[PDB]
Parts: structure tokens; C-alpha cells; sequence
């Protein structure tokens, strides 16, 4: 074995050594996060009410008149949790909290990019498949919140582009897991078609400016 | 293949629905994948065609490349989605004087090419689920201006889904057509 | 009366073409600076030289050919060197910051600055001609301006000029050396749109001639010299009917019918035999029967690909200098006789034979030595369907990730074009196959 | 026909562009007076390139010299070749900028930018047909990025369709002489990724490197180590003054090296490099210079190539030789080193070759590679300005001149970005399968 | 005048002569 550009790579018979792998596709160590710790504290006003149909957090304070510029930025902090009280309590609080916003969503949007971008950096796929359905109902939340995440194209898709050509090959197999979703490059190809359509008129070039391989949906 | 079978009416070469709908079409894929998965729109299932190059990933027919179809029905009718990404179709014809010429269908060509090996024509593709009819007899008298007898092979190629590509006689309405061919929409 | 006009286009067309007017002047006694001399006569005063010149009542001789640049860098080598004198000032045509190797660049936006000014001087040119044979294009695929510019350079020359002959000869990107990373993008663009302006298109490519250079010119380091002058002899050899008697004369528009089965099959494989050294030439006996086998002989082709895996359409074999009928088919028949090469059955009569008188003439300064004969092949093979499977290769492995796309893109292509252009080279693949294929 | 206004920005750019200046005038042979006294007529056949023409037959540079303090400039004027500016080309400030990012870019640099625009536009709009810019800077001080960066910012919203060339002495992790350098560097990163053509990244720990144990010197000084800068810089548009077998100017290097826009940081090296006692002994051909340049300890750059990949290769080489050992030797350097160059570019490397060889040398190579080994160069900056920052450490000294805390955590956001996009052009397979699992 | 018109390199001290065509002004540039 040898090392590259020397004069034992330049023999007949020499075997070279390949360079090591940088990483762009492995799971990274997680960090603690700012959820965890405001809620054993105790400031949030929400309790999981077991219920037969199913798991909701039911909330003790009416969620119009919360104060969405404190939680907000917290409860997106909750994404990069994987045990089992606190990723329920962050991906339905959100939706939650989304649903029911109205006029104030719009302004804690440039204090929501740092918590989108970290949740995504972790390259685990859990959590990739769960913050991509976020991405695509916030941008229907209000009307005018999906024209103010044009300037911020630049830090959120380079992790979707790494993502978008995952999918199963499977030529003749039905897919069983359809409900489930995650198939993480058929969850990219639909948000990124929903970024584009509530963008306006210059959302095409800027995703395509990040993303390479994009063809417009809305242009014919 | 189907030299010795039956042929009036309707023949299906491809179904979505079934043990093996891809049993006699030969799957080339690269830098794309297939599956097959239920729609959002008919709640039936549907084939996938995908991929970022439109060339490389196709499905032909038949498998075998020596082996051709033979049907001698003039129109192909193929039920598809539009999904506004490019997309390509071959049609292999046999002329009255015994020569095999190709008309190709890019949703991306402006310009309309004649020449005796192949003739590519654009095409537009309505939104949502649309029927395409083709007509083998009256494009080989128009380009070409020969007799029709045989059509040898089909490949269909990136970037669509596929649920009964199937020749015919001539045009039914929808109201001939039966309960099978028709697409069901809710 | 049988007039031609050469448009050397590109820094490989300029280059070239320095190559062949050096040439095509000693093979009619010109002196540089226009004028042939009045102490000596080389060769007897003909109208022969009325093919590529015309004579100003004063006695100067003016090229019939149009050098086409989009930088000044290899210009002013012309309006600078020996040859300053011979070109008409405003046939020397020069633009401004060049093409960047950017098909887009010299179609859309920079050529479209220059293509008024060239097809202005291409009228006058053409419009001193009795008659016109048709014109000769000089480009390499590689390049900006000699991929880009060409492209629309025959599109107006089609519109203008309805049944006018336009040849082309090509340099074909090599399979495995380039000096470019986009040179698959430019070379599928290129063939897409020049399948039907072009009446012929003869390519060879760098990698061949530096192997030929090697082993039978015994050049251990060739330079782009030493190429252009082999590349000159090729269009000498073509053009050596139209202007000197002949036993068996071929006519421009008659090769042209006898080398074609299908307009789509225009590209021919060149071969040139003998080449060989000096100290070489003259121990060696070269008959007829012995320059006719090395153009078969399949490491002495000017294309990289091998004759041998596919089957022979049609050729055109093109002898000078002092040979007889009767050598021409005793060697032809020797060559049917073997189960090696293979023709297609549907053509028995196969070959296409042209005799000249006069010999190759030697440059000085050059490589090979003046030979008694020499014989110029234009082989029509089913073996350059593997060459564009390489290369339709090396047009999907970029393409799928859309590398460089973003640069041809902004300068006023659409992204459709490139994918289009893909499919018209996979028709071209089949074509093939199915045309060789036995019945 | 094309013509290049070179800018100089700061006490680095100075220096550098100064013993360009002098580099080039004796490579065009031209005296420290400013005439012409050479023996060629193909040098004073593309002198327009880089010069301009004066009354009695004189040539003045087309350079323009900012600084915010003027014993700079006054050291520069009093050099040896220092005499042939013109005087109205420097601009100066009145109090200097501190080190401070801040200082150089809103407080200090706001007064001075519009009296080098008028400069630019002055000296700019006088061409026949203007190429592009260029610019020497380094990303350690306050004149040299604060005011750089702004200054291409502007002259990018002027001039978008025109080509803009820099040369970026990025920081270097164990010569450091600069407390506050990595927060200087992550914030000029930041703009030199999005208003910047092409961008060259020299280290000073490299040029030490190169300069010792490749050159072998005892005492090398800033004026040995900016020859190498010079010889580059010149090495670099050759092509553009002078005539070749194949030539390739600096538009078409950036079409064929650049595949995303986002990805214009290159690595140089020269390839004849040898000692004076050495360098009668050594016979230099194509091979030596093709394994030369190609070497790992000839990097510029304090980045070593077998960690990465590279993206695409050029070589840019000088003299009189045949174009068969050009290519073979590099189409051999790709056979046998396959699995450091990327397998859904093929045949990465472009040539070029140049006829008229440097001063005193018979034939010379210059390596411009697109490595992704990059990524190193900016993950060590990133986790020296996150250690720095954690803390707040020397924060007062900028947030006290305008600034928010938030710009400094966006650009480290942008710059990790940018690592992860040479992350996934790193680790990215020809067919799209067998990466995730 | 070892030129010919039309080319693009410098010639110098050419820009002061005026109302002469291409030759003359080289000409009387050198001389
Ligand atoms: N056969 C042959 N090819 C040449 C010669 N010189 C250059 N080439 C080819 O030309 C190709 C690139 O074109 P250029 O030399 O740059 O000239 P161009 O076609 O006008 O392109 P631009 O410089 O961008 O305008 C290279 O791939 C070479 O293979 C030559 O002397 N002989
Ligand atoms: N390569 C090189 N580096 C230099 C030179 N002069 C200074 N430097 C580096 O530049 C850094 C200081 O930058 P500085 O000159 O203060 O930038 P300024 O604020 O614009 O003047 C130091 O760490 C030096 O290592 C030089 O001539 N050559
Ligand atoms: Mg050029």
C-alpha cells in the first residue's frame, strides 16, 4: 500500500491508498438542548392527556393568547430529541401552536431559522423525516409567512439536497409503509414543490441556486 | 409475440394491478428507481418512473431484444400523470414497404423533425391525470406517407406513472369504453 | 472555374489552416508575399491555381478563405508573420474576449455580434465566383467559438445558399486526453444541430495522430506542428482533382453521393498512407499493392476506434503520383478476398477509386519525405458507433448531478436543450445497428 | 484588448502588489524610471493588458492603492520600483483602522470608499474593453478584509458582468500573530462566497514551508516569500499577454474549474521551484515539472490533498514543449492516483501552454487545483472563532461600533454551510446508490 | 510597417498622429 502523489504511487505494480471518508452522510452525537431543560424547570403549560383515540397534549392556558415569541423559538429546539417524552411534546406542541398562530407567526419567523437548521444537521433520519413534515405546514400557515423564507433558502436546503435522491428501487414490490412516510427523498421533492408555490415570483432561481438538480413545478 | 394471439378490440401490454405487471417489459434503470405505490388522487395503485437524466431510466418492451410485439391495432392509448418534469415515448412502426421507423414525443422539443429513421414531435401534457391517444396509422401516412401494418416495440421513459398502456381498433368515446378501461376518478 | 472557399473557424481552424496555405502555395509555385516569381517557374502556368485564388490584373494572387476568431491572440500570428502579405486585410476577421469554452457564449451572446460582419465577407468572396464547388469549414469540437459560432455559422450559410456543398472537417474529442472538463457538453451540443446543415463531416482526433507520429514518423515528441501538417495533406489529396488532371478525376459533389447510404451518415474515417520518414522512404519499395493494405491495417487509423468491430458501408480511396489502373484493381481484389473486413451485404460495389498525376508535394521544415504515390482513404465503418457510446457516457455521468450546467445556462440557453440534444445522439445509436445489421 | 485594473487593499496588499508590480515591469522589461529599454517586440505587443500609455513614451500602471495609513504607501513609494505610480492612485485614510473588522467596514471605511470609487470609475471607464478586477488581501487585519470586502461588494453591484479575480492570505493556524484574526476571517469569508469570481487562498505556515525545505533558504524574508505570490500572480494571465500553441485566459479557467458557484476557493503551487546550490545539477522536463507541482508539500495552501478529493485540476505551463508529454503525463497522474479525483468528473485536469517562458528559466509549470480538502482550512477557523466566542472574548471592540451579536453566529452558520456542501461533493458516488446505508 | 491593417497589438506613440491612415501612423511612430 501506498500514499497519492509520491514516487511510490509512480511504480508498475503499486497499490494506493484511497482518501478517508469526510462524513457527509454519517449520524452525528447529539448536544443537550433547551427544551429539556425549561421543562423539568416547569414553564410550560401543557400536559399529555392519554386519550382512547390516541396521544394529544392537552393544554391548561388557551393557545391564541400564548406568548409565541418566547415559545416558539423553544419548542423548535425540541426537534433534536429522540426519547420518548419530549419528541412528542416538541413536533405536536408545534403543530399545535401553528394551527391555531393568526397575525403573529410572521415576526418570530427570523428567530425560528437557528432551531430549523440544527434539527437538520444531525443527519439521523428520524428526525429528518419529522421536521420535513414541519417545513411543509408552516409555509401554509398564514399568507404572507411563505414570501419571508425566500432570503433564508440559503441555510436551510444544502441538507436537502444531500437527501433528495434517496428513494427504494424495489421495480416490482409494492411499498407497504406508505403510511408511515418515510421516505425522506419523496418528503424533499414534495416540500420543495410547496416552497416554490407560496414563494412568488422569485422563489424558483433561489432554490435552484442551492438545490442543482430542481425543475420548476409551477412554470410549464 | 402476440403473432398467434387474438387481436380486435382492446389488447393490454401493462396493468398496475397485478402479481407481475412488469413480466415481459425489461427494467434499465440508473441514477433512478422504480416502485409501484398508491395515488393521492384515483386511491388505486399506480407505477413510478423516476430520475434526474430522462435517457437512462426506462422500461421496453418486450424484454428480449431480438423479439418484437407484432400488433397489428393502429391506435395506442396509455393512461399517465403529469407531473411537469420531462418526459419521452417511443413507438416502433412497420411500414407498407417493410422499413421500421420511430416517432418520439418530448414534452421539451419545439421543433417538428421529419427524416426516414425517426420523426420526433413535441406534445402537451394537460395537469392531472390525462388520457393520451395515439394514432399509428394517420402519422405513418403524413410523415412518410406508406401503409401501416405492424408496431414492434414501446418504451416509456422518465419522470411518469404508468397505469394501462393498451392499444385499440379505433376511438371509442368514454361512454363505450367498459367498467376495466375507463378511469374512475372519485 | 471550379472555385472553393475555405472558412478556417476557431484558434484549431486558424492554426490549421496556417498549415494547409503553406502548402497550397508551394504546390503551385507562390511566393509568400502573393507574387510567383519571375527568374523561376515552379511547375507551368495553369489555371489550376483558380480553385482557392484569384488573380488581381496586376499579377497577385489572393486566398479564397476567411480566418474567423472571436480573440486577437492567434490573429495577429497571421497579420504578423511571414504571410502578412498574402491575406486581404478584411478577410482576417477578430472579435472580442473570446468564447471562454462556453457553447452558449459563442451561439447567444457573443457571436451573434460578429455573424452580420463574416457573411458580408463571405458574399464577396462567393460572389466572384463563376461557379461555386462549395465551401470547406475548418473546426475542432472542443472549443467555444469553434463549436459554438460554427453551429450558426452553417445555419445561415443553409438559408442563404440552398444546395451549396458544405464539408467539415472536425476534430473529434479524443477518448481519453482532452484539455477541457466541458468538452462532453460542447461536442453533444454541437452534433445536435449540425446533423443537418452539414453535407459531409470528416473528424479526426488528437489521440490517433500522436500514436501515428510516434511509431511510423518516429517523432518521440510530437507538437501541434507536426498534426496540422498530416491533417493538410488529408485536404490536399481531396482537393487534388479539382485542380490537376487526372486519369480517374472525382469530383467534390461525387464522393459526396458515393460515400453517403443516408443523410444522417455523413462521417467518414480518414486515412493517409504512406506515412513515413526519411531515412525510411527511400530504402523502402512502396507499390501500389503495399500503400493500399496500411489503410486497412486498423493501427493506422486517424480515428480511435477499431475498424474490425463493426462492417464496412462504402469507401473512397483516392491515389496520386505514378500509378496505373491496372495495380489499383489487382490490390482491391486481394483486399475482398479476406474473411477479416467485412461489407454489408447490401453493397457489393463497394469501392469508389480516384486516380491523380500529381504526386504529394513536399514542405520544408517537415516531417515526411516526397513519395512516387500515396493514397488517401475515406472508410464509411458501422465501428463509430463506439465512439459516441463513450462519449454519450461521459454526457450522462456529468449530467445527472448537473455539473457546469449553471455557466452554459445564464448566457441564454434553456435547460431543455441539453437533455434534447441527448436524445438525438441515442437515435443516432440505434441508427446504427439497425442499418448493420444483416437481412 | 482586454484590460485588468489591479486594486490593493491594506499593508499585506501592499507589500504583495508591489513586488508584483516589480515582477511583471521586468518580465515586460521596463526600467524603475518607467520607459521601455527591451529586446523583443513581443513584449510590448499586449502591454495594454496591465499598463498605460503616458506622454514621452512612458507606461504607469493601472493600479489603485488603498490604505487607512499613509506609511504604508510611503513605504512603498520609496521602494525601488515605487516611482512609476501615479500619485493620484493612493488613498488613504487619517486614522487607522485597529484591527477591527468594524473599524474597516462601517465606522471608518464608510468615509473613504467613495474617493476609491471615483478612482475605479476614473481608471475603469479610460478601456478599450475592460476584462475584469483584481485584488491582494488578507483576511487576518481590518484594512485589508474589512474595507476589501466592501469594496468588491460595490464594485460587483457597478460591474456584474465583468470578471473579479482575489488573492486571499487566508490565517494559518501556527503562525498566528494576531489575537482577533479568526473573527476578522470568518466574517470576510462570509462575503468572499458570494461576490467573488475566483478566489485564491495563500498560508503564510505553507509559504515558510515551501520557502524552507523546497527552496532551501536560510533567511527567508517577506520579500522571498512574496517572489512565490508574484510568480503565481504572473503565471496565472500569462496566457492573457502572451501568444501560445493553446491558450486559455482567465474566463475560460473559471468555466472549466468552477462546477458550482458556491465553490471558487483554488490552490496554487509553481512547479520549477529549486535551491541555488541544486539547481545546476536538476534537468527539468514535463515530468519533473508535472511531478512537482503535483507534490503534496508544494501546496500553497496548509491543506494537505490525500485528505481529500480533488474536484478539478489545472496546470498552466510555460516554455516551448511538445503538447504529447502534457497530456500523457497527466492522463498517467489520474491512471495511477485514481481515488483522489472525483468519479463523476472525468478527466479532470485542463491544460495550457504558453510559449514565452519566465526570466531566466527555459520552461515552468503553474497548478491551480480545486481540492475539497478545504473543508480542514475551514473547520479549524470555525472551531477558533466558536472557542473565542463562547465566552465573548474582544466582543466590546466591535459591538461598541455598531454591530449586533447575531451577524457573528451567522456567519459561522453560513460557513458551515459551506463546509457541508464540500462534505457532500466530497462523498458523492456516480450512481446515486450505496451511500445510504 | 512590417504590419499589415487590422492589427490589434500596441504600437507606440501612435495616439498623437491623427489624420493619417494605418501605415502612416506606424511609420511615422517608428521613425
Ligand atoms: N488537431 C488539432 N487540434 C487542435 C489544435 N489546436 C487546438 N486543438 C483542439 O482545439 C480544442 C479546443 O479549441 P481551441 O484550441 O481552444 O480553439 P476554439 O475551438 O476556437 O475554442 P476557444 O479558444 O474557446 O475559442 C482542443 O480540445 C484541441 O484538441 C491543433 O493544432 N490540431
Ligand atoms: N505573505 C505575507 N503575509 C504578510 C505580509 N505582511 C504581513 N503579512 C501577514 O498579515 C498579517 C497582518 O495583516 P495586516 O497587514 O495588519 O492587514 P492590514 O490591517 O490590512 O494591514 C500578519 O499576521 C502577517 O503574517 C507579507 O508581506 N506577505
Ligand atoms: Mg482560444
Amino acid at each position: 500500500v501506498s500514499e497519492g502523489f509520491t514516487v511510490k504511487a509512480m511504480m508498475k505494480n503499486s497499490v494506493v491508498r484511497g482518501p478517508p471518508a469526510a462524513g457527509a452522510f454519517k449520524e452525528r452525537p447529539t448536544k443537550p438542548t433547551a427544551f429539556r431543560k425549561f421543562y423539568e424547570r416547569g414553564d410550560f403549560p401543557i400536559a399529555l392527556e392519554h386519550d382512547s383515540k390516541g396521544n394529544k397534549i392537552a393544554w391548561k392556558v388557551e393557545i391564541e393568547k400564548l406568548d409565541y415569541h418566547h415559545y416558539l423559538p423553544l419548542f423548535f429546539d425540541g426537534l433534536c430529541e429522540m426519547t420518548f417524552p419530549y419528541e412528542f411534546f416538541a413536533r405536536q406542541g408545534i403543530h399545535d401552536m401553528l394551527e391555531h398562530g393568526g397575525n403573529k407567526i410572521l415576526p418570530v419567523l427570523p428567530q425560528l431559522i437557528i432551531p430549523i437548521k440544527n434539527a437538520l444537521n444531525l443527519r439521523n433520519r428520524q428526525v429528518i423525516c419529522v421536521t420535513l413534515k414541519v417545513l411543509q405546514h408552516l409555509v401554509v400557515s398564514a399568507e404572507m409567512v411563505g414570501k419571508a423564507l425566500v432570503p433564508y433558502y440559503r441555510q436551510i436546503l444544502p441538507v436537502l439536497n444531500i437527501f433528495k435522491n434517496m428513494n427504494v428501487n424495489s421495480g416490482d414490490g409494492i411499498d407497504y409503509s406508505q403510511q408511515k412516510r418515510e421516505n425522506i427523498g419523496d418528503l424533499i421533492q414534495e416540500t420543495l414543490e410547496a416552497f416554490e408555490r407560496y414563494g412568488g415570483e422569485n422563489a424558483f432561481i433561489n432554490i435552484k441556486y442551492v438545490v442543482p438538480t430542481y425543475e420548476s413545478c409551477l412554470l410549464n | 409475440m402476440f403473432k398467434n394471439t387474438f387481436q380486435s378490440g382492446f389488447l393490454s401490454i401493462l396493468y398496475s394491478i397485478g402479481s407481475k405487471p412488469l413480466q415481459i417489459w425489461d427494467k434499465k434503470v440508473r441514477n433512478g428507481h422504480i416502485k409501484r405505490i398508491t395515488d393521492n388522487d384515483i386511491q388505486s395503485l399506480v407505477l413510478e418512473i423516476e430520475g434526474t437524466n430522462v435517457s437512462t431510466t426506462y422500461i421496453t418492451c418486450p424484454a428480449d431484444p431480438k423479439k418484437t410485439l407484432g400488433i397489428k391495432l393502429p391506435f395506442l392509448v396509455m393512461i399517465i400523470k403529469n407531473l411537469k418534469k420531462y418526459f419521452t415515448f417511443e413507438v416502433q412502426v412497420l411500414d407498407d414497404k417493410n422499413v421500421r421507423r420511430r416517432f418520439r414525443a418530448s414534452n421539451y422539443q419545439s421543433t417538428t423533425r421529419v427524416k426516414p429513421f425517426i420523426c420526433t414531435m413535441p406534445m402537451r401534457l394537460d395537469d392531472g391525470w390525462n388520457q393520451i391517444q395515439f394514432n399509428l396509422l394517420d402519422f405513418t401516412r403524413r410523415a412518410y406517407g406508406t401503409n401501416y401494418i405492424e408496431t414492434l416495440r414501446v418504451q416509456i421513459h422518465a419522470n411518469c406513472r404508468i397505469r394501462r398502456v393498451y392499444f385499440s381498433d379505433r376511438l371509442y368515446s368514454e361512454d363505450e369504453l367498459p367498467a376495466e378501461f375507463k378511469l374512475y376518478l372519485p | 472555374m471550379r472555385e472553393c472557399i475555405s472558412i478556417h473557424v476557431g484558434q484549431a481552424g486558424v492554426q490549421i489552416g496556417n498549415a494547409c496555405w503553406e502548402l497550397y502555395c508551394l504546390e503551385h509555385g507562390i511566393q509568400p508575399d502573393g507574387q510567383m516569381p519571375s527568374d523561376k517557374t515552379i511547375g507551368g502556368g495553369d489555371d489550376s491555381f483558380n480553385t482557392f485564388f484569384s488573380e488581381t490584373g496586376a499579377g497577385k494572387h489572393v486566398p479564397r478563405a476567411v480566418f474567423v476568431d472571436l480573440e486577437p491572440t492567434v490573429i495577429d500570428e497571421v497579420r504578423t508573420g511571414t504571410y502578412r502579405q498574402l491575406f486581404h486585410p478584411e478577410q482576417l476577421i477578430t472579435g472580442k474576449e473570446d468564447a471562454a469554452n462556453n457553447y452558449a457564449r459563442g451561439h447567444y451572446t457573443i457571436g451573434k455580434e460578429i455573424i452580420d460582419l463574416v457573411l458580408d465577407r463571405i458574399r464577396k468572396l462567393a460572389d466572384q465566383c463563376t461557379g461555386l464547388q462549395g465551401f470547406l469549414v475548418f473546426h475542432s469540437f472542443g472549443g467555444g467559438t469553434g463549436s459554438g459560432f460554427t453551429s450558426l455559422l452553417m445555419e445561415r450559410l443553409s438559408v442563404d445558399y440552398g444546395k451549396k456543398s458544405k464539408l467539415e472537417f472536425s476534430i473529434y474529442p479524443a477518448p481519453q486526453v482532452s484539455t477541457a472538463v466541458v468538452e462532453p457538453y460542447n461536442s453533444i451540443l454541437t452534433t445536435h444541430t449540425t446533423l443537418e446543415h452539414s453535407d459531409c463531416a470528416f473528424m479526426v482526433d488528437n489521440e490517433a495522430i500522436y500514436d501515428i507520429c510516434r511509431r511510423n514518423l518516429d517523432i518521440e515528441r510530437p507538437t501541434y506542428t507536426n498534426l496540422n501538417r498530416l491533417i493538410g495533406q488529408i485536404v490536399s489529396s481531396i482537393t487534388a482533382s479539382l485542380r490537376f488532371d487526372g486519369a480517374l478525376n472525382v469530383d467534390l459533389t461525387e464522393f459526396q453521393t458515393n460515400l453517403v447510404p443516408y443523410p444522417r451518415i455523413h462521417f467518414p474515417l480518414a486515412t493517409y498512407a504512406p506515412v513515413i520518414s526519411a531515412e525510411k522512404a527511400y530504402h523502402e519499395q512502396l507499390s501500389v499493392a503495399e500503400i493500399t493494405n496500411a489503410c486497412f491495417e486498423p493501427a493506422n487509423q486517424m480515428v480511435k476506434c477499431d475498424p474490425r468491430h463493426g462492417k464496412y458501408m462504402a469507401c473512397c480511396l483516392l491515389y496520386r503520383g505514378d500509378v496505373v489502373p491496372k495495380d489499383v484493381n489487382a490490390a482491391i481484389a486481394t483486399i475482398k478476398t479476406k474473411r477479416t473486413i467485412q461489407f454489408v451485404d447490401w453493397c457489393p460495389t463497394g469501392f469508389k477509386v480516384g486516380i491523380n498525376y500529381q504526386p504529394p508535394t513536399v514542405v520544408p521544415g517537415g516531417d515526411l519525405a516526397k513519395v512516387q504515390r500515396a493514397v488517401c482513404m475515406l472508410s464509411n465503418t458501422t465501428a463509430i458507433a463506439e465512439a459516441w457510446a463513450r462519449l454519450d457516457h461521459k454526457f450522462d455521468l456529468m449530467y445527472a448531478k448537473r455539473a457546469f450546467v449553471h455557466w452554459y445556462v445564464g448566457e441564454g440557453m434553456e435547460e431543455g436543450e441539453f437533455s434534447e440534444a441527448r436524445e438525438d445522439m441515442a437515435a443516432l445509436e440505434k441508427d446504427y445497428e439497425e442499418v448493420g445489421v444483416d437481412s | 484588448m482586454r484590460e485588468i485594473v489591479h486594486l490593493q487593499a491594506g499593508q499585506c496588499g501592499n507589500q504583495i502588489g508591489a513586488k508584483f508590480w516589480e515582477v511583471i515591469s521586468d518580465e515586460h522589461g521596463i526600467d524603475p524610471t518607467g520607459t521601455y529599454h527591451g529586446d523583443s517586440d513581443l513584449q510590448l505587443e499586449r502591454i495594454n493588458v496591465y499598463y498605460n500609455e503616458a506622454t514621452g513614451g512612458k507606461y504607469v500602471p493601472r493600479a489603485v492603492l488603498v490604505d487607512l495609513e499613509p506609511g504604508t504607501m510611503d513605504s512603498v513609494r520609496s521602494g525601488p520600483f515605487g516611482q512609476i505610480f501615479r500619485p493620484d492612485n493612493f488613498v488613504f485614510g487619517q486614522s487607522g483602522a485597529g484591527n477591527n473588522w468594524a473599524k474597516g467596514h462601517y465606522t471608518e471605511g464608510a468615509e473613504l470608499v467613495d474617493s476609491v470609487l471615483d478612482v475605479v470609475r476614473k481608471e475603469a471607464e479610460s478601456c478599450d474593453c475592460l476584462q475584469g478586477f483584481q485584488l491582494t488581501h488578507s483576511l487576518g487585519g481590518g484594512t485589508g478584509s474589512g474595507m476589501g470586502t466592501l469594496l468588491i461588494s460595490k464594485i460587483r453591484e457597478e460591474y456584474p458582468d465583468r470578471i473579479m479575480n482575489t488573492f486571499s492570505v487566508v490565517p494559518s493556524p501556527k503562525v498566528s500573530d494576531t489575537v482577533v484574526e479568526p473573527y476578522n476571517a470568518t466574517l470576510s469569508v462570509h462575503q468572499l462566497v458570494e461576490n467573488t469570481d475566483e478566489t485564491y487562498c495563500i498560508d503564510n505556515e505553507a509559504l515558510y514551508d515551501i520557502c524552507f525545505r523546497t527552496l532551501k533558504l536560510t533567511t527567508p524574508t517577506y520579500g522571498d516569500l512574496n517572489h512565490l505570490v508574484s510568480a503565481t500572480m504572473s503565471g496565472v494571465t500569462t496566457c492573457l499577454r502572451f501568444p501560445g500553441q493553446l491558450n486559455a485566459d482567465l474566463r475560460k479557467l473559471a468555466v472549466n474549474m468552477v462546477p458550482f458557484p458556491r465553490l471558487h476557493f483554488f490552490m496554487p503551487g509553481f512547479a520549477p521551484l529549486t535551491s541555488r546550490g541544486s539547481q545546476q545539477y536538476r534537468a527539468l522536463t514535463v515530468p519533473e515539472l508535472t511531478q512537482q507541482m503535483f507534490d503534496a508539500k508544494n501546496m500553497m495552501a496548509a491543506c494537505d490533498p490525500r485528505h481529500g478529493r480533488y474536484l478539478t485540476v489545472a496546470a498552466v505551463f510555460r516554455g516551448r514543449m511538445s503538447m504529447k508529454e502534457v497530456d500523457e503525463q497527466m492522463l498517467n497522474v489520474q491512471n495511477k492516483n485514481s481515488s483522489y479525483f472525483v468519479e463523476w468528473i472525468p478527466n479532470n485536469v485542463k491544460t495550457a501552454v504558453c510559449d514565452i517562458p519566465p526570466r531566466g528559466l527555459k520552461m515552468s509549470a503553474t497548478f491551480i487545483g480545486n481540492s475539497t480538502a478545504i473543508q480542514e482550512l475551514f473547520k479549524r477557523i470555525s472551531e477558533q472563532f466558536t472557542a473565542m466566542f463562547r465566552r465573548k472574548a474582544f466582543l466590546h471592540w466591535y459591538t461598541g461600533e455598531g454591530m449586533d451579536e447575531m451577524e457573528f453566529t451567522e456567519a459561522e452558520s453560513n460557513m458551515n454551510d459551506l463546509v457541508s456542501e464540500y462534505q457532500q461533493y466530497q462523498d458523492a458516488t456516480a450512481e446515486e446508490e450505496g451511500e445510504f446505508e | 510597417s512590417s504590419m499589415i491593417p487590422g492589427y490589434t497589438g500596441f504600437v507606440p506613440r501612435a495616439q498623437f498622429i491623427f489624420a493619417k491612415n494605418c501605415s502612416q501612423v506606424w511609420a511615422e511612430a517608428l521613425s
